[PDB]
């Protein structure tokens, strides 16, 4: 009997809260209310790119404008959900490009901004905290990465400029 | 800098009233952890459940119970009530060895203060451990102008010993802890003006010579038994334990909680809803205890008894009708949630509930033993004839004469107490319906019937002569007549189809 | 930006806000099973009599343009008196002064999208 | 007016608009002299379910805004943040560690609140054991935010505990970390939307002339790869440059002179982004936070 | 006035709508029934729904004001006209059953 | 107008036992006590001999209570005042509202401690509305005699401008304002005879309410949509404060 | 408005133990005392039912005090009337003032005592506002009776025009004007039979004031912008002095 | 009434979809990046007066 | 309603701001606490501050009026409700010290 | 209005106004519901400041 059931319970007047047909069919209505409720409060929870699968993330996607379909191969990420083509991301993969998306949307070509957003803490929790932005010489930008990235798909993210980037970049390995 | 504090200062409130258990709320929570009451220790009297706490610690059970206690909207100390914590031996108390104490008279700091300041020179004698006979000669007290003056001075001048003032008392203790004895009360001494006597620590004076017990001593393990002991020292009026009642030891405590004009409150577990013999609250019924109220708590929630207790003992017996039943009232603790069968067994056995309707309160309370309402205000009742009789013996400078116009006196009082309690709802007006009575039937039943209340007292003609030199007053018969209070509505619809 | 003054704590609440360019309908509904003030508005051009089409159920926020994206010459912000930057969710949060509203005039808008508008 | 979810928003419908409109149903469906009060059970499941319904309008209403990336409250860390690329740096309680001189050995319970000197309530997170003499035990506050612990103060206890004789604090307590204010997440995300207000050339010079302490600064720049040319500057003068000049390859250049070295090694890091030629170096230094509560410091070098 | 007619001990009725309704002179009896019953600082929707019994059985006294407030309730109830009620037994044990008698506005007929 | 009103709406007062005095300042004595229902009938002689009727036009009642004050008295018969329930949050209706985090869970609740402070006040004054008495209180003070405590309770009520319940004996009417109150001292005795007209303040609903007083934790939840008036927001002095900075970029 | 403010400021008026009188002329003898609160609220039944309420408006308390002045009177047990403190200087801040030299201070200083004579009486005045007894003062002159002082203080008080404090038991209200005063001399009793109606002037501050009741010292110093009308200098006559010879050149 | 409050649901849910948002909602989506729609604006005409 | 915490002996308190602040039902406490001690024509920004010190304690006979001028100022604060104050001890030497209860406005939520 | 030293003079700041910009201040500092009258500290010191 969670909090929504209980405290709307209440609107039943005494002469009602306890006939056992009466009391059954009032919780059927704020039962089936609940539900929306619930519905309304793990919105929430389930839309972010975090903890969303499937036809959600493709809707990140296009609100991010990155489909699935990066017309690259990328190979598995072997620890059923969802299956694609071989040439489309798995979601896992997805949701974190969608991430690394989303970061480079709010870029800005300084790595310690105090107004605005800066690169470097963008980037940052883009990777949720693997990844390292420090610039070169002939305006490269150099960049670390915590080994439990392959190489595969951070040079695939150079390769379709979803990093940040104002003019020039680079990895490091 | 002198401050505005020296024409006016504004603090805070700083001990606890300092008020004694006198009117019928003093309540009493009685705990069986030897933490802080002791044997000798036996009660500590409290207004507010922080002082319990920092007595008590938020942590232990015992103030846990305050808090549930004070937290009764309208608790026992809106209507001049105290609560008292109280201390039955549990299990293997253990006192530590002490030193020989002397605690002197109630000085009021007024008035040793100018009688010292005269004093020049010092003379004392004290003993300590029984050992060679000391005599103080030189006692400068005209430097003094506070109690914790000359309690440093005699603290300097008893060697073997240190002396400390509390609230006008001076306490002296020895070091030594264990057949300690200061044989001295201060004795007079062979020169000097003598501080002995002025200070009260003088063998003729009133002053406590506890002598240091021996070393450290095992009380046994008692019963509960011991609540006489917390009874012989607080007059409490209502009473709980933190731990529950023995089912053998129920009947006892019963019959106590009427022998000595008081309450006791004690809860029980479902699996006491029969009505069997073997089943303790029913015996408690059966035996007519009607002062040792049971109370039901599905869980086993103890403090739902300190609660109810705390919702009880509240009616100021003063103003008019402040006589309270008890369905139906807020308490401190959150009900339960009971079937009907049960609920019914519980009202034909004699528990209390404190039920659920809809998150929302509901005490039920039973008529199966009396209700909680008739056993608590006829003990009130007979605590206040108490009063006012001893008030009347007490107020007159003569010696109120054994003669009929004394009789008219007592008489008098006695109705006036009546009249007081007709006032304060509890007795109404009524056909008496019980089938005995005093004098004149037609009398009594008359006077029951226009005033609620009447009373005879024998005339002295009517005592054995070995009763006159007693200086017993004759037996003074009361009589009363409960109000009709109302805990359900049956209402009947007049049917016409 | 001027202070809509009269806002009280009751739920559902109407301002006419009349202005120069047109005039406006501040509905102000609370909405208390979930705390948050919601807003709509009809803004009639003073050129005219049928209104534009309305806004309906934007919250109040502290620091941010509302109506914005309905592209007319106003719109309003709400600011907290405190530091502690929390949307206006009580009911009575804008009669003690907790959170207050402001319209932002036309020619202060001009100030923000940096170019004029029906 | 009743709910219409349109192009013009959510118009969510009043209670007393719904009521009846569920009152005029159940005369329609039963008759028109049903009673409906408070009593009847049709009233009070008419009451019932508009309630229900208006709350559940209000739920949705909710949600409907706090999709708004620019309104919203407690999924704003949630919609936009990690939808927009920033994160909602989580509070922190200010640990201190504290010396409770203890008489008798004891297990001070889970949650027992001592009070520093200013109505500051630091409680112990969980059952403690406490021995004979000193204790250094850790107290975490109880208001989330940034609570300056003070060191040496004198601390009187919410929840007495029998057997405390002593609570000080040898040292300070270090701070507890504050969220971005939800106005101030909602500001920082839509900086980002506006123009700088000065040219990328001209935003370094704006902004690093008020540091307090400098009188004088120029900025030259070389835009273009051509190695020694100048592509632009602060001075007017250089529009031709008529003498030869050694500045690096693609770079941009900085002379102040009298300024507030940390200062400026840190508006350097704030607008530069790149190569800086110079002979003295200067850096920055931030804390970049991962998911976890940790710190990870990163030094921004320029010259 | 209709009103759904609830079984003997007092549920609701669903199914044969239209037909669980009571009609008339019944349909008072019911209302009044259980209009006594309504507690009065229950309904958040009627915080004076009816009488207030939390403050009227849990208070010495009483009586007469629980009388005068049952016809209270009884009169201002749509399709009674009189009242006849008084107290028949006196607290049997400790619970009084009063009597109520009323004169709906059917029967008047003649 | 109808008939049935009558009896219906003159019951809709009733005397609890309590016996609330001028609003619960009982401890005086009553020496008289009238109240003066009146009607406007309008005279000529009605029109139409078929149904021409409703032409009696009601009045506010006034009720006259006049007494006397002493040092002491005693009260013979009355029940004890108690405090009426803070029944607020009887239909208080939480857990759906949304999930915030720590801090700003907790920035609220400084918040609502930070202005709980400056309407709580008016909360319980609109809680304690009829009755005055238990909102000022007994005095509480040894130094103010009993006729201390009965003027500054009037005076309280007289200034205070809020309707009071006023209790003639089988009524208790429940918004009478203080209209007149005639304090009297003579030099004859030591008391304060006083004379206090009270006139009713009748309002009736004009617009669609299906709950007719529910919680506050409701009452703004059925309220319908209030109206304020127009006003011209561009042309403001008191609180015209610039544009943030925040916006003038955007 | 507001229940709160009841209470607040009933006690707002404390009657010190002194008891001034009339006004300090407490030399005579109250046979009765009476004050009228008095309220208008609206008749016609108030049109919402859910908050048009704050309709009872307030009104200004009467305070009638008949009584008795003879050749003698011995009043019983009263504190003697002190006379008040000259608390203007509390504030008084100079030395920030300029330095100017001897004789520059001493014309000040002639100035002065020179406006000091007339301006003097008007600041005692105001420093005795509420009383005017000790003001006009003790007769002192043995040729006149008791009935004469009260005559004369009476005239006094009421050509003055000025309001008084008038104290009932139990309150010393603060600013009574004096409304009717009636002495009646029957033949068959030398003593004077006086009723005197006051009435109060309560006047509350519209603008925004953050200091209540300052010294003379700052009162003028806080005080706002005050406003006077418009007029034509140009069209004087009564002070239309000729240029200053010192300015025709310049 | 509890079908109009799942449809409100679904409405919901499908204007979080640029390719299909066509109102208000639209604009609320846009906002998740900085840019809002055009506003109209007065034609320009530059005149000889004399 | 915000204010400053006074330490121990009274003195103010600068740092820590936003925590030197009383919050409430304390803050009462303080502004009540230190409003019965500002003697009236003291303050030249307000003359009638508080009672009058120098004219009530220099003075025979105002006992009743010290009692009636601290339930004055008591009464008048923003926060409190009633009050319940009286005399205790009875000039001990010819210092008497009252007691003064009141009710904040808080503690009545039930 | 307020203290301003220009090509015009120097328009003095009144007091209402002076305090009045002090108290806007300490509400901003502190908060809004800071009780600044004749007692609490705060407004000792805006009292005399202002002053």
């Amino acid at each position: 009997m969670s909090d929504f059931l209980n405290q709307y319970l209440l609107y039943l007047i005494k002469q009602y809260y306890e006939k056992p047909k009466a009391n059954a069919e009032a919780q059927l209505l704020i039962s089936t209310w609940e539900t929306y409720a619930d519905f309304i409060a793990n919105f929430g929870n389930n839309f972010d790119i975090d903890n969303a699968e499937g036809e959600v993330l493709d809707l990140i996607g296009r609100i991010l404008d990155l489909s699935r379909q990066v017309n690259d191969v990328i190979p598995a990420s072997f620890f059923t959900s969802k299956v694609y083509t071989d040439y489309q991301l798995t979601d896992t993969q997805y949701r974190k490009f969608l991430k690394v998306k989303a970061a480079k949307n709010i870029c800005s070509p300084y790595l310690a901004s105090d107004e605005k957003i800066s690169l470097q803490q963008v980037v940052f929790d883009a990777f949720d905290g693997r990844a390292y932005v420090v610039d070169g010489k002939d305006q490269t930008l150099r960049l670390y990465v915590s080994p439990s990235i392959d190489d595969d798909e951070l040079r695939l993210l150079i390769n379709l400029d979803i990093l940040p980037r104002p003019i020039t970049f680079r990895y490091i390995i | 800098m002198a401050s505005i504090s020296e024409v006016i200062r504004v603090s805070l409130q700083q001990e606890g009233r300092a008020i004694a258990p006198d009117n019928m709320n003093a309540v009493g929570i009685i705990t069986g952890n030897q933490g802080v009451l002791s044997t000798a220790d036996r009660y500590r009297i409290y207004r507010t459940a922080a002082a319990v706490a920092s007595d008590f610690g938020a942590s232990s059970q015992e103030s846990a119970f305050a808090n549930t206690f004070f937290d009764t909207t309208p608790n026992p100390i809106s209507a001049g009530g105290v609560l008292v914590i109280g201390y039955w031996r549990s299990a293997s108390e253990t006192v530590a060895a002490t030193s020989a104490t002397l605690v002197s008279e109630q000085t009021s700091e007024s008035v040793l203060i100018p009688l010292l300041n005269a004093i020049n020179d010092g003379s004392f004698t004290i003993t300590v451990d029984g050992g060679t006979e000391q005599e103080v000669t030189a006692l400068d007290f005209t430097g003094v102008s506070e109690l914790s003056e000359v309690a440093t001075i005699l603290n300097s001048a008893i060697t073997g010993a240190t002396v400390s003032e509390d609230n006008g008392y001076f306490k002296v203790t020895s070091s030594t802890t264990g057949a300690t004895s200061l044989l001295s009360y201060l004795g007079v001494a062979t020169s000097g003006t003598d501080i002995s006597a002025v200070l009260g620590m003088n063998s003729e004076s009133g002053a406590v010579l506890t002598q240091g017990t021996d070393q450290v001593v095992l009380p046994a393990e008692t019963k509960l038994e011991g609540i006489t002991a917390i009874k012989s020292e607080v007059n409490i009026k209502g009473a709980m334990f933190i731990d529950q009642i023995l089912d053998a030891d129920i009947p006892g405590i019963a019959s106590f909680a009427g022998a000595n004009n008081m309450l006791v409150y004690e809860v029980f577990d479902t699996g006491y809803l029969s009505k069997n013999v073997s089943n303790p609250v029913w015996a408690v019924k059966l035996a007519g205890q009607s002062n040792f109220r049971c109370l039901l708590s599905k869980s086993g929630n103890r403090k739902f008894a300190a609660t109810y207790m705390a919702r009880m003992h509240t009616v100021l017996f003063s103003g008019q009708n402040t006589a309270i039943t008890m369905q139906l009232k807020e308490l401190s603790v959150t009900a339960e949630e009971y079937t009907d069968t049960e609920i019914a067994n519980a009202k034909t056995v004699g528990l209390d509930l404190l039920t659920t309707i809809k998150n929302e309160q509901a005490l039920l309370t039973s008529g199966a033993n009396d209700f909680c309402d008739n056993v608590y205000n006829l003990e009130a009742f007979r605590d206040e004839i108490q009063t006012n009789n001893y008030n009347l013996l007490k107020t007159t400078s003569t010696k109120i004469p054994q003669t009929d116009p004394g009789m008219d006196t007592i008489e008098d009082d006695t109705e006036k107490t009546c009249e007081k309690y007709v006032r304060n709802g509890v007795f109404a007006p009524g056909t008496w319906t019980r089938s005995d009575f005093f004098g004149d039937r037609q009398q009594f039943v008359d006077a029951i019937a226009q005033k609620g209340y009447y009373v005879l007292i024998g005339d002295l003609a009517d005592q054995t002569t070995a009763e006159r030199q007693s200086r017993v007053s004759p037996v003074i018969q009361i009589a009363v007549k409960n109000a009709g209070a109302v805990h359900e509505e049956d209402i009947i619809i007049s049917v016409n189809l | 930006m001027n202070l809509i003054e009269n806002i009280t704590s009751e739920y559902i609440q109407t301002h006419a806000l009349e202005f120069s360019r047109g005039f406006a309908v501040l509905t102000l509904i609370y909405e208390q099973a979930v705390q948050m003030w919601k807003m709509n508005v009809v803004y009639t051009r003073a050129g005219d009599e049928e209104p534009q089409p309305p806004i309906y159920g934007v919250k109040l926020a502290l620091s941010t343009t509302h109506i914005k994206h309905r592209n007319w010459p106003f719109d309003f912000t709400v600011i907290d008196t405190t530091n502690n930057g929390m949307d206006p969710y009580r009911a009575d949060d804008f009669e003690t002064g907790r959170c207050q509203l402001y319209f932002i005039t036309p020619e202060e808008m001009i100030q923000v999208r940096g170019v004029d508008v029906q | 007016m009743s709910l219409t979810f349109n192009e013009n928003g959510v118009q969510t419908n009043t209670f007393s608009e719904l009521r009846a409109l569920l009152e005029a149903g159940y005369r329609e469906i039963y008759g028109t002299d049903i009673v409906t009060d408070q009593e009847s059970p049709d009233g009070q499941r008419i009451n019932l379910e508009t309630l229900l319904r208006f709350d559940i309008e209000s739920a949705f209403s909710w949600l409907y805004s706090n999709l708004d990336p620019d309104l919203n409250t407690g999924d704003m860390q949630q919609i936009i943040g990690k939808l927009s690329g920033l994160v909602l740096l989580p509070a922190s309680r200010s640990q201190w560690d504290v010396t409770i001189n203890m008489s008798r050995a004891k297990t001070l319970p889970a949650g027992y609140t001592i009070t520093d000197e200013n109505n500051q309530n630091w409680f112990l997170d969980s059952d403690v054991d406490v021995l004979i003499g000193d204790n250094e035990v850790t107290f975490l506050s109880s208001l989330w935010g940034s609570i300056s612990g003070i060191s040496g103060s004198s601390f009187t206890q919410a929840t007495p505990e029998i057997g405390v004789v002593s609570i000080s604090a040898s040292a300070d307590a270090i701070q507890g970390r504050e969220e971005e204010t939800p106005e101030q997440f909602r500001l920082r995300r839509q900086r980002s939307t506006e123009n700088p207000a000065q040219s990328t050339i001209g935003s370094i010079y704006a902004k690093l002339a008020q540091i307090n302490g400098v009188t004088d600064l120029q900025v030259y720049d070389n835009s273009s790869d051509t190695p020694d040319q100048i592509t632009g500057s602060s001075n007017p003068d250089i529009l031709n440059g008529s003498e030869p000049v050694t500045i690096g390859a693609h770079t941009m250049w900085v002379v102040i002179e009298g300024g507030s070295l940390d200062d400026i090694g840190e508006v350097v890091a704030k607008h530069r982004l790149g190569n800086t030629k110079g002979s003295v170096q200067v850096s920055y230094i931030d804390t970049l936070t991962k998911p976890n509560g940790d710190d990870f410091q990163i030094v921004n070098l320029h010259n | 006035m209709r009103v759904r007619t609830l079984d003997d001990n007092g549920d609701w009725t669903f199914g044969r709508g239209k037909a669980d309704y009571i009609t008339s002179k019944k349909a008072i009896a019911q209302t009044v029934s259980t209009r006594i019953k309504s507690w009065a600082n229950d309904n958040p929707l009627a915080m004076n729904a009816n009488i207030d019994w939390k403050d009227l059985l849990g208070r010495k006294g009483t009586e007469d004001t629980i009388l005068r407030e049952i016809e209270r309730v009884v009169v201002q109830t749509d399709g009674v006209i009189r009242v006849t009620e008084l107290e028949v037994i006196k607290t049997e044990k400790r619970v009084q059953s009063i009597l109520l008698s009323y004169d709906t506005i059917y029967d008047d007929s003649e | 107008m109808s008939l049935v009103n009558g009896m219906v709406e003159s019951l809709n007062n009733t005397k609890s036992e309590t016996e609330i005095g001028i609003g619960g300042y009982r401890l005086f004595a009553r020496v008289r006590e009238t109240v003066n229902y009146r009607n406007i009938v309008p005279t000529d002689t009605l029109e139409d001999g078929s149904s021409s009727t409703d032409d009696i036009i009601n009045e506010p009642i006034t009720v006259s209570i006049e007494g006397v004050v002493s040092n002491l008295f005693v009260e013979e018969r009355q029940y004890p005042q108690l405090v009426s329930r803070d029944f607020s949050a009887v239909g208080e209706i939480t857990a759906l509202l949304p999930a915030k985090s720590q801090q700003q869970i907790q920035r609220i609740s400084q918040i609502d401690s930070q202005i709980r402070d400056a309407v709580l006040a008016a909360e319980r004054a609109e809680r304690l509305a009829g009755k005055p008495y238990e909102f000022f209180g007994n005095s509480g003070n040894s130094a103010k005699t009993e006729q201390e405590k009965f003027i500054d309770f009037m005076e309280a009520l007289y200034f205070s401008r809020r309707p009071t319940e006023v209790s003639v004996n089988f009524r208790d009417y429940k918004n009478m304002a203080l209209v007149s109150f005639i304090p009297v001292r003579d030099n004859n005795t030591k008391d304060t005879r006083f004379t206090a007209d009270f006139q009713q303040i009748n309002y009736s609903t004009l617009v669609y309410t299906p709950v007719s007083s529910p919680s506050k934790s409701v009452s703004g939840k059925v309220s319908d949509a209030s109206n304020k008036g127009g006003q011209n927001p561009e042309s403001n002095e008191t609180g015209e404060r610039s544009l943030l900075s925040s916006l003038v970029g955007g």
